[PDB]
């Protein structure tokens, strides 16, 4: 099925790679090479952890659990029923979403639009990555990656949050959690400015630029434009994933301590220092 | 037996599957907001209207909303407005999914990444009803910030540093303050001007001329840039056609 | 710059200006009027709330009075500020959608701050005005009450957070990559569908299975904002009310394997 | 694409296809030789 | 031999070449894995 | 006396004034800090 | 002299007069850090 | 592109993995000396 | 010759040149993570 | 911007600068007479 | 005299002025820190 | 751009990346007599 | 030397500095890491 | 021996003073690192 | 910027320059005296 | 970019890069002297 503007769009060319074999599209699905590819590891993913949930003791969807190798076995792969299921799954996991992006790539190529959806998605593709396969390996172990569970992953957050005392004092981690709330604060009025001159209520003229711009600097005092607002909000959630990642890194790999003790720097300031 | 219903339920699963419910709700109130545009689905190839949808194909499309415009018009959304099932192509194979192939030059057919909406042939107006883009003749007020670098007079090179043209002139926007439209007078054919598009021109830094440098399309592609009706204002349709024109560039630009 | 206040941005600019002077007199007088410890402590200095014995009524100013009173200023201003923002969007004649989304966010700074209290019977638990005495209060309550991370609304309310991010950083770059023709001009694409939103859509739809419209992916992000905090605010007033422990809550309803 | 330039594609991945599979059918009995991958009864 | 025809010479050795170079790098991986095939660290049989 | 044509008479008095007032505020403010010369509380000497 | 065409007497001056200012403070604070140097509380010598 | 600059392409490209693949033979072939990488029966 | 008339250098020579780079690293990477390969810590046999 | 005005700029910040060196070496020796701030072999 | 040509004058006077303060600021604080160098808590060698 | 200046740009090319791949050998022979990083049958 | 052509001789002279730079100061961080060339402890042989 | 027609000469000069200095500024706190030389603290040979 | 103005610039720029470095001499001359910064064998 | 103007900072530039040269070798070279850098095989 197609929608009332499709048909003129749906052509042919775009294709990174495979030529017209996989320029086709099952109903509203673009397949593409990197398409059949993405299927190819999903559906391996998929599978296999299945099969980890099968080897495991419940069947509950929450507490199924697919576990990392353990420390001990070190960057070495692991045996299947020890880790290297695991390793399989977070593998997988990696070539289905860099097929994923690079379909994203190839709709784009054919689209005639620019490849900002894409280079976004790299973002979570690179912290996907650094919370499996870069600290990991900086670490010494792929036992430091996270578990692939509903809450088995939520209990590593836990226990890695704590094995630095505390992370609330991590200094990049508030600064992601300043760039994760902005981003909900910001979403939230362009959404909501974006509607309210949509609707501007029954009986009413739909406003435009100009009582958006308006509105926004009565009540708060200044604005950001059509096109600034999007940059700034992309601009927002790729900065807090950057800053996730960059708290990530530094939590174990560079800085081992406690990161309620690292705050001593600013009391021992020489022009406070008493 | 603090939050304790019954022997096994309590308050907080309770609320947790009232939001669930709501959600629900949610989740089909927002799918009929996101079918207010493009749907009924048609058929591939027919263009019937035919899909595989189930019970709640009754809930699925929403009346029709009533948007009230400053000109006195109306816009409604759905509006069942189809596109025409013929178009300028030809699949390469006779499957629904199968994709199409220009018959011709798809620049000029419109198909693809060169096609475009059909809007209303009307300017975009301002608060005061004045048409929003408007060359800066017209505008006198208006002036580019002392900072930036005024693209007037400065020459437009192609990817491959083949000139087009100059810039003789700028389109602003006065409802959203911002440069929307470059005109350029081509070198072929002198006296000949084509719009084009602020969003897809990067200046290229120091080049002693800042060439204001078009990845879109190639020097040649620049004499079927779409004409516009009035030489002080744009329609919707128009604006389409030109934006719709300088986006298939990285498609069909080599073809 | 022109930012139009009117009697109601007088109020409310009044009253969270007084409750900001109580809060940093307080501060500045825990440090015993030190300047330099005032820079050194900024951090750790902070406002508690009074103790359990005080119930909800008005507690000595050395020992939670001040915190009230900036508590019930800065709760007045905050309400004021959503009248306000109500009153400019009517000015308009513009939609209340922002007034109503900052209604949810005033929900969940109400329940952290006095609806749980005014539930609990004291202001005890109540969030200290301070950067690491919040973050501290934080990390106490979760410990407190079991895990947090077991809570099904904190559950809820970072899947809607993730989803905020997630939605921006879609639209953002949709916005973006469709800027080239005219995505920009949404409301404009919104009363005369172009081949913006056209593509768009179909970008969308050949990635993902389904799409959304100009107007439509607007109503996801102010739905997924919105249900952030009041998910968030639901959690927090069930959290110690009716449940005392989520980890125990967790273990019964299956999230949790039994000790 | 012509009809040439497929016979000599053809000849050319028959003859790399076959040298392929003789590498590989050559590491796998070494292999073999060395330590076979097949358990016994009691096992290795 | 027209198989060439219906498959573009360049694209199928491309993939082929890629989905080789997989499978031989993930059978390598596993073969490191277990102890009596660990050519590195060689373990008496 | 050429001061009043280079700056603006009308800025730099505020900024002046700003100056001073918070200069005052931050030497009043570390006094009472101080023990010796914390004239409201009036230690001994 | 030369320099007061180039840099404008009008910026440079406001600048030196706010970077001296913040110099003093510092360096002011940081005696009163320190125990030797502390005049409003007075140690041993 | 020119069929004689793919002539002249394939002629050094040749000529320079040969030389890569004879670099890499001798470092192997070295690092045999050195330290066989094949266990025995007993292991190392 | 008739291979690089269809397989023209345009990228291939980079993506073989990180493909071969990568590699490498990689197995050495490997052979430092080993006990008798390491060269660096050299432990005995 | 004009050169004579910029002399006798560079004049009285002359006669301004060396006034505040003077009163800045001043409070300098009253404090070095107070208590010095280079420590001996012993320290203080 | 070439590099004055090449980069603002009072742009490279500026750059050079401030990266000369900023750095005398880290070696007087980084002595600060150091126990022998700490001139204002001095302490015996 | 041009296919003589390309070739200009090759001979300084190699001549550079000459000195540069003797120094980095010179520098390698130096730390081999330090200390060489090929362990024996017992270790270093 | 038609590689000159068919890449940029700048971005390909920045490639191979930036290239040849990490790979440098990885190598170096490390022989640092190992006990055996760690230069700066010195340890004994 | 003309580089500076392809790389820009500000820019060259203004990325590999940067550099430098940033390598200097790593290579001291190295040095700061170690024991044997830093200079500030000071130890035996 | 002129010739001139350039050459200007440079010879004032050298003259300042000058003494900076030999205030700069001068006051690491008398923190040497002070305490000097380079330890000895067995130390400070 | 003139090719004179090009070869005068070829030129100047070469003169400082090596004066700078110079004064690293003289630095490292006090270095040495004061504590080498490179052990023995007792360590240091
Ligand atoms: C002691 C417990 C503790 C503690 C007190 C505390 C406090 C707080 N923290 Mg923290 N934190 C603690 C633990 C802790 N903290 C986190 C992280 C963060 C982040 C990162 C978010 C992000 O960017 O996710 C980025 C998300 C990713 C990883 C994106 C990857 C996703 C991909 C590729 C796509 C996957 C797609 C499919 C599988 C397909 C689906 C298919 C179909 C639907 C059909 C962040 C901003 C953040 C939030 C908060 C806040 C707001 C608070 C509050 C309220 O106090 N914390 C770190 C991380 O993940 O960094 C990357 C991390 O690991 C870690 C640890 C150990
Ligand atoms: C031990 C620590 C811990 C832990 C391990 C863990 C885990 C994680 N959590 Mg959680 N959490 C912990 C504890 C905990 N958790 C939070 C909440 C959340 C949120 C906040 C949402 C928001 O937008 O807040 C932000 C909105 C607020 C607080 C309300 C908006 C405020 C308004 C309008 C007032 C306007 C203000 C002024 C006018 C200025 C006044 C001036 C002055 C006072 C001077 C959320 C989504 C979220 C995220 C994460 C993640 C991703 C993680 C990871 C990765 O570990 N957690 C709870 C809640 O209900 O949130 C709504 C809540 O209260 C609470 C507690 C105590
Ligand atoms: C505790 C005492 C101490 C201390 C251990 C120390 C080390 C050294 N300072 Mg000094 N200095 C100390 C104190 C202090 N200092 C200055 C400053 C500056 C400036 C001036 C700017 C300039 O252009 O100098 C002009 C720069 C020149 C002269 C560059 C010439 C460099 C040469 C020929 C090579 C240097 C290396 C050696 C000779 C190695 C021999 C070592 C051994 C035998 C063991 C600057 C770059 C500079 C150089 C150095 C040098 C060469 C040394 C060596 C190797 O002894 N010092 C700061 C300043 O004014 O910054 C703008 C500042 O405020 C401040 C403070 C507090
Ligand atoms: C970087 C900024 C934000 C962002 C952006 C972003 N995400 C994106 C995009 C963009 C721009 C897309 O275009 C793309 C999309 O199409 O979304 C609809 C996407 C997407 N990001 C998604 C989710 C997601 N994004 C997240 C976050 C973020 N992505 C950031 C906050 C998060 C979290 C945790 O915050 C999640 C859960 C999907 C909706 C989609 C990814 C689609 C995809 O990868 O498809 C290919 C894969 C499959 C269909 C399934 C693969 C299954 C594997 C074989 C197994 C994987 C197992 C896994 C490792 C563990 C599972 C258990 C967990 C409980 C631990
Ligand atoms: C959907 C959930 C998200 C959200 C949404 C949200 N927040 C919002 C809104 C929305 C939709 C608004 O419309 C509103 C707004 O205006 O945003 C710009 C707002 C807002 N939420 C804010 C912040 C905020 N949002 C947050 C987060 C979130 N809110 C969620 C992520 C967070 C956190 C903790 O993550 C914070 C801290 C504010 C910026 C703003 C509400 C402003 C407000 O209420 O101000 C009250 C007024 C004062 C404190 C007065 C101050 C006066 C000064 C002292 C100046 C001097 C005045 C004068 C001198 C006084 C007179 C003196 C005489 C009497 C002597
Ligand atoms: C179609 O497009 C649309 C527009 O366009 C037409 C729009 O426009 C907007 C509207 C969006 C914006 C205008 C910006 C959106 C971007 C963000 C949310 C990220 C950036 C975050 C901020 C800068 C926060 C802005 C929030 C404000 C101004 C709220 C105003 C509230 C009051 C006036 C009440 C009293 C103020 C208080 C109590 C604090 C308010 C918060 C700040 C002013 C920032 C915090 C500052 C401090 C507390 C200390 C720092 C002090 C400063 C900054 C001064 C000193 C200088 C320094 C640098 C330190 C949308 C959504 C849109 O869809
Ligand atoms: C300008 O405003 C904008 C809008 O627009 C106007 C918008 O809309 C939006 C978009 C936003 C919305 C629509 C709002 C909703 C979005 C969210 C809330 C974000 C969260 C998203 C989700 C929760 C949805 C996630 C769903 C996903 C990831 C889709 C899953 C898809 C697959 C798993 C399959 C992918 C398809 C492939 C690879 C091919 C097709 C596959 C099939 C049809 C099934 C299998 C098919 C076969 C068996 C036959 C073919 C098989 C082959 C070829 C062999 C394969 C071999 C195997 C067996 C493996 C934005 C941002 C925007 O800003
Ligand atoms: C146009 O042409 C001109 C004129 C220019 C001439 C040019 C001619 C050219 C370029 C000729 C080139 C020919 C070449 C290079 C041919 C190469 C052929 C090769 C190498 C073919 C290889 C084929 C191999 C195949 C199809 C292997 C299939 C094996 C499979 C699918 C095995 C799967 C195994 C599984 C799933 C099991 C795994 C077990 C484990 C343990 C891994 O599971 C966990
Ligand atoms: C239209 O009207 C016309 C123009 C006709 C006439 C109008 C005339 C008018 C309006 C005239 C008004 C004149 C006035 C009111 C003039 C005011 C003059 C004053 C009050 C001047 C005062 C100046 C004070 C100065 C410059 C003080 C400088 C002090 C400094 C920099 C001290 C710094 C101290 C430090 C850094 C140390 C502090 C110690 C601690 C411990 C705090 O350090 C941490
Ligand atoms: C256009 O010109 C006209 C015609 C208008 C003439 C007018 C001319 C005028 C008015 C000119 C004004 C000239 C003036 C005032 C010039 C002043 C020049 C000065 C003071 C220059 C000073 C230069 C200093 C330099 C270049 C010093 C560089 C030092 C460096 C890079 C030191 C680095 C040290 C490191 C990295 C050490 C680190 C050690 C630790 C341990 C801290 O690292 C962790
Ligand atoms: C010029 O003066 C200046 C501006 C320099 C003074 C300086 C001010 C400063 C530095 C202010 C800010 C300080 C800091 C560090 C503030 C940080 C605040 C934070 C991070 C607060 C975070 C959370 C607090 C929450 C959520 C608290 C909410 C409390 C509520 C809603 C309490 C409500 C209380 C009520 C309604 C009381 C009812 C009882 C009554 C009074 C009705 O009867 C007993
Ligand atoms: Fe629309």
């Amino acid at each position: 099925a197609l929608l009332s503007f499709e048909r003129k769009y749906r052509v042919r060319g775009g294709t990174l790679i495979g030529g017209d074999l996989f320029d086709f599209w099952v109903g509203p699905f673009y397949v593409g090479f990197f398409g059949v590819t993405t299927l190819l590891f999903t559906v391996l993913g998929t599978a296999l952890i299945v099969w980890g949930a099968a080897l495991g003791p419940s069947w509950t969807f929450w507490q199924i659990s697919i576990n990392p190798p353990d420390v001990s076995y070190g960057l070495a792969m692991a045996p299947m029923a020890k880790g290297g299921l695991w390793q399989i799954i977070t593998f997988s996991a990696i070539g289905a979403f860099v097929s994923w992006a690079l379909r994203e790539v190839e709709i784009c190529r054919k689209l005639g639009i620019g490849y900002h959806i894409p280079f976004a998605f790299g973002f979570a593709i690179l912290a996907y990555v650094s919370l499996v396969v870069i600290r990991p390996v900086m670490m010494g172990a792929w036992g430091y990656g996270f578990p692939y569970g509903f809450m088995t992953h939520l209990d590593w957050v836990s226990n890695t949050g704590y094995q630095y005392a505390n992370f609330h004092y991590n200094p990049a981690h508030m600064l992601g959690i300043t760039l994760f709330f902005t981003t909900c604060l910001a979403l939230a009025l362009h959404g909501s400015l974006i509607l309210s001159a949509a609707n501007p209520g029954k009986g009413e003229v739909v406003k435009g630029p100009e009582h958006e711009n308006t509105y926004f600097q009565d009540t708060i005092g200044y604005s950001v434009g059509t096109l600034g607002i999007h940059r700034v909000g992309l601009i927002l959630a790729l900065s807090a994933v950057v800053w996730s990642i960059i708290c990530m890194i530094l939590s174990g790999p560079i800085y081992t301590g406690s990161w309620p003790d690292w705050w001593l720097w600013w009391q021992k300031l020489p022009f406070w220092n008493h | 037996n603090k939050g304790d219903i019954t022997g096994y339920m309590d308050v907080a699963q309770v609320v947790l599957y009232a939001f669930w419910i709501f959600f629900a709700g949610l989740i089909i109130y927002l799918r009929r907001e996101d079918r207010r545009e493009g749907y009924p689905l048609e058929d591939a190839i027919s263009g019937k209207i035919n899909s595989l949808q189930g019970l709640g194909s009754v809930f699925s499309i929403a009346r029709p909303k009533i948007f009230k415009l400053k000109t006195g018009a109306t816009y409604a959304a759905p509006n069942f407005k189809r596109d025409a099932v013929a178009i300028k192509a030809t699949r390469t194979a006779p499957t629904a999914g199968a994709p199409f192939e220009p018959t011709g030059n798809p620049m000029t057919d419109a198909v693809g990444p060169a096609a475009y909406a059909l809007r209303d042939e009307l300017p975009d107006l301002t608060l005061g009803g004045q048409p929003a883009i408007v060359p800066l003749r017209v505008a006198p007020t208006f002036s580019v910030a002392a900072e930036d670098t005024d693209p007037r007079g400065l020459p437009v090179v192609d990817r491959k540093g083949a000139v087009a043209g100059k810039v003789t002139d700028l389109w602003i926007d006065r409802a959203s303050i911002a440069i929307r439209y470059l005109e350029v007078e081509l070198a072929a054919t002198p006296g000949r001007k084509v719009l084009l598009p602020f969003a897809a021109t990067r200046i290229n830094a120091k080049t002693k001329s800042k060439t204001v440098t078009v990845q879109s399309i190639l020097a040649r592609h620049f004499a079927n840039v779409p004409t516009i009706a009035k030489t002080d204002s744009i329609t919707r349709r128009e604006e389409d056609k030109v934006m719709a024109y300088y986006s298939s560039g990285y498609l069909y630009s080599d073809r | 710059g022109p930012i139009y206040l009117g009697t109601t941005g007088v109020l409310s600019l009044v009253f969270g200006f007084f409750a900001i002077e109580i809060i940093g007199f307080n501060l500045l007088a825990s440090v015993n009027w030190s300047p330099m410890e005032f820079g050194r402590q900024f951090f750790w200095l902070g406002l508690e709330p009074p103790a359990a014995e005080y119930g909800l009524g008005f507690a000595p100013l050395a020992e939670g009075g001040w915190w009230q009173i900036a508590g019930f200023f800065l709760t007045t201003s905050i309400l004021l500020w959503w009248v306000r923002m109500y009153r400019r969007a009517r000015a308009l004649k513009m939609g209340t959608h922002t007034a109503w989304a900052f209604a949810s966010a005033i929900f969940l700074f109400l329940s952290l701050g006095f609806i749980r209290p005014l539930l609990m019977g004291n202001f005890s638990e109540s969030v200290p005005f301070g950067i690491f005495p919040h973050l501290e209060w934080t990390n106490s309550f979760s410990l407190n009450y079991g895990n947090f991370f077991y809570n099904p609304f904190h559950m809820l309310s970072i899947a809607f957070l993730y989803g905020s991010a997630l939605l921006f950083a879609m639209h953002g770059a949709t916005i973006l990559a469709v800027s080239r023709l005219g995505g920009d001009r949404e409301v404009e694409q919104i009363t005369d569908r172009g081949t913006a939103a056209e593509r768009a859509a179909l970008f969308w739809r050949w990635t993902m299975g389904f799409n959304a419209t100009m107007e439509s992916i607007h109503r996801w992000a102010w739905w997924f904002a919105v249900l952030c905090t009041f998910t968030g605010a639901i959690g927090i007033l069930l959290t110690g009310t009716v449940v005392d422990n989520w980890f125990e809550w967790g273990v019964k309803h299956g999230l949790a394997p039994a000790p | 694409i012509t009809e040439g330039e497929a016979k000599e594609f053809h000849k050319i991945f028959t003859s790399s296809i076959l040298v392929f599979f003789g590498v590989a059918a050559f590491a796998h009995l070494l292999v073999w030789i060395w330590r076979p991958w097949v358990p016994g009864p009691n096992g290795y | 031999w027209r198989i060439w025809q219906l498959f573009d010479p360049r694209q199928a050795l491309v993939g082929l070449a890629t989905f080789l170079f997989v499978l031989a790098l993930l059978i390598h991986f596993i073969l490191l894995s277990t102890e009596r095939f660990n050519w590195l660290e060689g373990a008496s049989t």
